[PDB]
């Protein structure tokens, strides 16, 4: 009808998809053991996007959990809603790629990316009509940032007109955990950029800011993090899973995000955000929620669009409001922030409304921007690759593995063919 | 599942085994025994009735120091074939431990090594124990590398090493052992780490408080340190990282595989529970030239890589801020091309204690493993004497009458030297 | 569709059962 | 007196798996479950019903 | 009526059919004393088909259990259902044949094949009007595979139109249990091309591929080999021994799966084969069965399905069912897959419901399917019996027992001859 | 139904028998009166009389007396006939010469009419077991005129051949190589299937591993025990693939002439070593591919595998057998000869093997034994043919043949005859 499989991969990806399956679950009013315990005949009219039925009441998440490491999936098997997955969805690999980009992009994903791709034949062909595949991973890791990246270029050669999401997670350098971190990640996002339909930047340090701030958590754990992730997941689906006031969908997004097919990478947002002490003292009303929303500080991506020009922002809203209270509001912060907008594109803000709240919270929203602020996620990555490079550091691990030294070369100028063309956009004249 | 099987070598390497999976089985629960009443698999493996077996080889060259063990409290622990013996020992003689005495049991070892392959299904790592100063544990250590690599070239050896101390020895030939072991340890490893019991005496004097420490007191140490290595692997947490990714992230060339280990907190109950202790408290620790166990000063170098292994009850918001607070430091430097020299794992089981010991129970600890370039001033230090001492040709009849050519003593410092030069290379910043 | 996965194996290696131990 | 090594017992007996002591009826009621749950969530339907 | 003998040749015959006589005995509600405890009438509606009648309400088996060493025997006898059988069915000699097919075909099973036809025959008068002879036996033993080799060989001169089968098992090189026995298989493949309708092609290293993979068990005893197989031929009859909602038979499935005479190998197929854990994750649709039908993990065989085209698919079902869904997953595959299958052929696949499901089962199917692959089985035989027969290994055995050398050139040359056939019509324009 | 007989010869075969039929005894249950206390698994080797009495199938024939007089004083006199406890009144003394021609020939008859009787009792007969070694006079000479005439009397029986073969270094006989060269003519013409074996293999294998320092003769003997039951395990008790004798003695024989595999029995162990070692199936077949665990001298790189049978016994099962000839096969340093990629026939069995008191292996569910004929055996008649030649040359010991009465060309002939020997084990190494 309209089906997103959900592919995982890597422990970021694994843990990432775990807290989402968590929630959506959540969402139906689904046990964990898989049956319908909810009230409300809504909450299962359209369970057919993520769920496959079974038998007995039963109920499955359209998962593909790969990784290269086993260890992960015990982990994950132990979780809250460890047994409510399908566990032939469960291809791993036995020996790691130790956060090498080329081991698990060559040597290592070649065995498992066969096994992977018939379950994901499974899957989506079971469905009847398929909307895209969506994949989750981070890109400082060696399988999802590398097998990861495989599994892409397979995919879209084989469904050309799905769409193609992946909510991949950017190192920060501010924050690193990897050495080979640029490394991995300047020879992933070239594959981003010729088959991604479109990506989504979250940076973890920027929502360690959030955390720290807005929230004020004296120990927020990874479960958190992965909690605001998962609203975003959950709220960018919620139009299409769910009758809205005013309808749209991912094609109905991408569609309208994206100007020219080598841009495709979003800023996200998620505007209700209150600390414990200001939950008591609010008032939950739309002009706060875009208040809240358009500030810099609630981003959770590490760049700041008061350095660049909004080319196009998106904003669908979860509840029942007035969509009139809404197109102000849309059509104030265009009129008073003027250059922070390109001109070339007048309403430069897309919206939508679904009905149905957030399941425990009256008020929500979430965001898609895409600002020149991300050129500058790019180039700070290029003056640490280039200060890898000049001295061919770390680069036996790569060469050892059979490829040759220019893919580093035709990596970064596409890189830099892609800041300067995305330089270019800024700078225009109308 | 992750498997990592110990081949003790040497009086030095019964030793800290016997500290390592003292401290092991009461970190898991197992009876001496080797039963649980009540994770287990990377480093015993299951047996029928509820046994469990550790994944060693103890193996040396005089009987005497593996024979204390079979009359030990862990007699019943062990498998029998996995403690192997020879008769005659080396007597701190390189050309004995690698050329006459060795190559009576290396197939013994190998086809033990065999034995413990068909029992693993997925092999994670070989982790090997020795030391440079003794004659055993240099050279039969050296040629078991050497083989071992054609027998497994793609599995990974990571190398604990004793080296020797810069003022203090227990032995006067032990400059040309060490010399000698320093081409199969740069051709047939994957990562080394050296270190001295000097500074492990001063840590413990300055900080434990022990005033005549003994060598239980540095092994379990030690054996703390290959515990918060292995947590990882054992248990779960937030960043589990596997040693194929620690060994990615702390080695830029293949020449370079030499990094420095350090543990903290290090310190006694009183102490201990007496005084606050946080994430950036002994982060801190962690960088003062006074608790490193290699006696150098990384001031007088320059870090390009650091590997850091938090444990227990710790958590990631402090670990940045741990870590901003690090970089913003003149004193802390690092090399241009690295500007992110960090990777940081997360485990959630704090570090158990072992009864007679020196730590106190500690909510959390910290390893570090930082590849600087500092270390390469001991290696011209022992260069300096193992010149002064062949240049008047003693104690060389040993090895001759042993039955080796000469000329390989000044081809290993030949080495010695090229590798202190790569050292220096990349101590040339490109400014 | 034809679901054809003759493949799905793991790692495993060992050298062999040859090598003497002089009796 | 003693036995030593490691006697695996079964895991399954496949006739129990594949063809198992459940009863028609049983098998029955376990198609029947919920249906209507069913016709709604998959348009999965049995035969013959409008 | 329509009436079945059930030939037992071998050690392998002999516990794959007493196991396969346990099977049926529960389908038709006969107890291990001899009577019926049964509630439906149509388990007593077509008994006569494999029983026979006896005072008493008793019903006996319509076998005949052949074996040269007579420990064997005594193993049935002390089965489950090891009294329900009759003591002269047991015809068995004094010595084996050691595995050598010349003594089971010429030397000793010469003097203990007329008590059998002796048997064979008192259960073909007995039934008015019989269908057909069903022996299973393997091809690596010196009972089954050599005597068993001319049993066949009498019985087609006797009885020209009825039907016959043999569930033989066909021997495999990664794992093989006896060294002569690409000789004896060489043998017996040439007795199997002349006499047989129909044959089925299983191999023993498959099935505990199955057992490993697809069902996870541990310890797979031979018990669960011979399940497989007995629920298999059970399949193959369930539309003969129960109305169905489109009938068959063996005789319809045998017109219509071999083209031409030579060609009459066959590779089985069970739809639901699924562990106690996959239980929970399963909606019993019959989608879900044409996976598991089609899937060439669930072959029995050792040819992978891939490499060869298929020539003609059966396709039985046992249970209640829609067959608008019969031949729609139907058109479904051919047309997906109109690469694979032969195009001289359009429609290549055959259909059959029976109403009444297995015991213990709502939904089950039988699959029988003649491909291309099945030329990779034989040929990886002659490259192996090539290689003793080119030094004449293994040959005392043979040439003590009074025979020639001709008969091994001539087996290899009608082997080699039906495979250069068999590949005549893979490479076969339309 | 099947059965055995056996034609235990010589010192070494009625103590082997003095171990084997006490092995079977316990195996079964039989009393040392000869009595069950408590379906006929007994009938291959045990047969029934008009009181109950089980009597083993055996012949104790010696031509000295007092080896057998300890079996007649012994515990098990009461578990035999006393007619074949065959003795002589004068032995060979280590010579083949004596027991051919002339002490052997005045118990031709009453030897083979008591294996007649008993082939009289039996009703389907398998084939025949005998024991004995190639040193002793008794049990090379003798033992090779009776089976010639066994030959004539059952062209079809089975006559599987266990034989004491001389070590390479020890020795207990200076005379023994010329017993030894001419006793080949018997094994290669003369039989249907060979078990050479060394007393010190069996001295290495006990000292290693079952922690038998000082192995007495018992000690050996038992180990032989366990491999001839291991054999006859498949006949005795039901098995999920039972292999009876002619399905092996098929399988291992490519050529007339080369009949002549090596066996390898595994786990072999203490109780002191198996508790801490998990004891499984995948690892014990490895251990029957040791070149220290096998019973014959001789190393498996120096040549290759044509046939290999496997004997797998005790709580077994198929999946794991499969899997670990996947393991042996995937391997460079296992090499099989060009023309027989399948070389393995594998037997499976339901009842573990026993334990006797007072012995030496512990008590294991499960166990292996391994029959495989390869060529590098070849060079252990290289060895004989070396130390014969320098006895041939000084023309020493000769006097007692000639005298005892062979022509000395017949001495010449026969080591010919194991040079033709050498090379068809040679062109078998050859591969196309
Ligand atoms: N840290 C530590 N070092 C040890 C220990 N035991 C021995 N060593 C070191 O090992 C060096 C000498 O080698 P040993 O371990 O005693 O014996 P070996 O390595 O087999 O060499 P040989 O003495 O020739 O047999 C000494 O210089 C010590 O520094 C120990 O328990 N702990
Ligand atoms: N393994 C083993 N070998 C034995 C045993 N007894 C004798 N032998 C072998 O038999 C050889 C000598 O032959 P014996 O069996 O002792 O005596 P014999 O066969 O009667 O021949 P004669 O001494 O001439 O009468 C010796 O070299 C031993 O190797 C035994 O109990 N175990
Ligand atoms: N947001 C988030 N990031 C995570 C989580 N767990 C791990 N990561 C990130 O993932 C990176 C390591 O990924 P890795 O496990 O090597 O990926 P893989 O090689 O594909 O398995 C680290 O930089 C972490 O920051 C999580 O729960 N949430
Ligand atoms: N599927 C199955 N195969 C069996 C069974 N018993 C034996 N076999 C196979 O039959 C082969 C040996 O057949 P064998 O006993 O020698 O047959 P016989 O000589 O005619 O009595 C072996 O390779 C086994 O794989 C059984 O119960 N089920
Ligand atoms: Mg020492
Ligand atoms: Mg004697």
């Amino acid at each position: 009808m309209r089906e997103i499989v959900h592919l995982q991969a890597g422990q970021c990806g694994n843990q990432i998809g775990a807290k989402f399956w968590e929630v959506i679950s959540d969402e139906h009013g689904i046990d964990p053991t898989g049956t319908y315990h909810g009230d409300s005949d809504l909450q299962l009219e359209r369970i057919n996007v993520y769920y496959n039925e079974a038998t007995g009441g039963k109920y499955v998440p359209r998962a593909v959990l790969v990784d290269l490491e086993p260890g992960t999936m015990d982990s994950v098997r132990s979780g809250p809603f460890g047994q409510i997955f399908r566990p032939d969805n469960f291809v791993f690999g036995q020996s790691g790629a130790g956060n090498n980009w080329a081991k698990g992009h060559y040597t290592e994903g070649a065995e498992l990316v066969d096994s992977v791709l018939d379950v994901v034949r499974k899957e989506a062909e079971s469905c009847d009509c398929l909307q895209g595949f969506q994949l989750t991973h981070s890109l400082g890791g060696g399988t999802g940032s590398g097998m990861g990246t495989l599994l892409i270029s397979k995919i879209r050669e084989e469904y050309p007109d799905r769409i193609m999401n992946t909510f991949s997670v950017v190192p920060s350098p501010k924050v690193s955990d990897t050495v080979v971190e640029p490394y991995n990640a300047t020879l992933s996002v070239h594959q981003l950029v010729e088959n991604t339909d479109e990506t989504y930047c979250i940076d973890n340090e920027a929502l360690y800011d959030i955390c720290f701030r807005t929230l004020k958590l004296t120990t927020p754990t990874y479960g958190d993090l992965n909690h605001l992730v998962s609203a975003t997941m959950s709220g960018v689906t919620t139009c299409l899973r769910f009758p809205g006031q005013l309808n749209a969908d991912l094609r109905k997004l991408a569609v309208n995000m994206v100007p020219f097919p080598r841009l495709h990478f979003f800023m996200p947002g998620f505007a209700p955000l209150t600390s414990r002490g200001s939950q008591q003292y609010r008032a939950l009303t739309v002009p706060e929620l875009t208040q809240q929303m358009f500030d810099a500080k609630n981003m959770m991506a590490a760049c700041d669009p008061r350095h660049g020009r909004y080319l196009t922002v998106a904003a669908v809203f979860r509840g029942r409001m007035s969509m009139k209270e809404v197109d102000e509001q849309m059509l104030n912060v265009q009129n008073k922030n003027s250059s922070y907008f390109v001109e070339w594109i007048p309403n430069n803000v897309k919206t939508a409304v679904c009905d149905i709240p957030p399941r425990g919270l009256k008020m929500s929203a979430t965001f898609i921007g895409n600002s020149t602020a991300i050129q500058e996620l790019f180039k700070r990555i290029s003056e640490q690759f280039t200060a890898m490079f000049r001295r061919k550091a770390f680069l036996h691990w790569y060469t050892g593995e059979g490829m040759d030294e220019m893919e580093f070369t035709e990596a970064e100028s596409n890189m830099n063919d892609l800041v300067s063309e995305y330089q270019q956009y800024q700078d225009a004249t109308a | 599942m992750r498997e990592c099987i110990s081949i003790h070598v040497g009086q030095a390497g019964v030793q800290i085994g016997n500290a390592c999976w003292e401290l092991y089985c009461l970190e898991h629960g197992i009876q001496p025994d080797g039963q649980m009443p009540s994770s287990f698999n990377t480093f015993f493996s299951e047996t029928g009735a509820g046994k469990h077996v550790p994944r060693a080889v103890f193996v040396d060259l005089e009987p005497t120091v593996v024979d204390e063990v079979r009359t030990g409290t862990y007699r019943q622990l062990f498998h029998p074939e996995q403690l192997i013996t020879g008769k005659e020992d080396a007597a701190n003689n390189y050309a004995r431990g690698h050329y006459t005495i060795g190559k009576e049991i290396v197939d013994l070892v190998l086809d033990r090594i065999r034995k413990l392959a068909d029992l693993c299904t997925g092999l994670q790592g070989f982790l090997i124990f020795h030391s440079f100063g003794g004659g055993t544990g240099s050279g039969f250590a050296s040629l078991l590398m050497e083989r071992l690599s054609v027998d497994y070239g793609k599995k990974s050896k990571l190398e604990f090493a004793i080296y020797p101390a810069p003022q203090v020895s227990t032995a006067v030939v032990e400059p040309y052992n060490s010399i000698l072991t320093t081409h199969t340890t740069l051709e047939h490893s994957d990562c080394a780490f050296m270190v001295d019991n000097e500074a492990i005496y001063d840590i413990c004097r300055r900080n434990l408080d022990i005033e005549r420490p003994t060598y239980t007191n540095l092994n379990r140490l030690i054996g703390q340190i290959v515990s918060s290595i292995t947590a990882s692997l054992r248990f779960d947490g937030a960043l589990n990282v596997d040693l194929t990714e620690f060994q990615t992230n702390l080695v830029p060339y293949p020449r370079i595989h030499f990094p420095l280990a350090t543990y903290a907190p290090v310190i006694s109950a009183e102490k201990a529970y007496h005084e606050q202790l946080s994430v950036a408290e002994i982060t801190n620790a962690c960088f003062e030239p006074a608790n490193q166990m290699v006696k150098c000063d990384p001031r007088h170098g320059k870090y390009m890589a650091c590997c850091m292994l938090y444990r227990g009850d710790v958590v990631p918001k402090d670990v940045n801020a741990a870590i901003a607070t690090i970089k913003t430091k003149r004193t802390i430097q690092f090399v241009d091309w690295c500007p992110t020299g960090f990777k940081v794992g997360i485990n959630y089981q704090p570090p158990t204690v072992v009864p007679g010991g020196d730590l106190a129970k500690v909510q959390r600890a910290v390893c570090m493993l930082s590849n600087t370039t500092a270390i390469a001033e001991a290696w011209a230090r022992l260069d300096h004497k193992f010149d002064l001492m062949y240049a008047k040709r003693a104690f060389v009849h040993w090895y001759v009458g042993e039955g080796m050519e000469e000329g390989e003593f000044s081809e290993a410092r030949e080495d010695l030297a090229a590798l202190e030069k790569d050292y220096e290379e990349v101590g040339v910043d490109s400014v | 569709s034809f679901r054809g996965a003759p493949m799905l194996l793991a790692e495993n290696c060992s050298p062999g059962p040859r090598y003497s131990v002089n009796p | 007196n003693t036995t030593l090594g490691t006697p695996t017992i079964r895991e399954l007996s496949v006739r129990d798996t594949v063809n198992p002591s459940k009863s028609f009826e049983d098998v029955l009621k376990e198609g029947q479950e919920g249906h209507d749950l069913y016709t709604v969530s998959h348009n999965d339907y049995f035969a013959g019903e409008a």
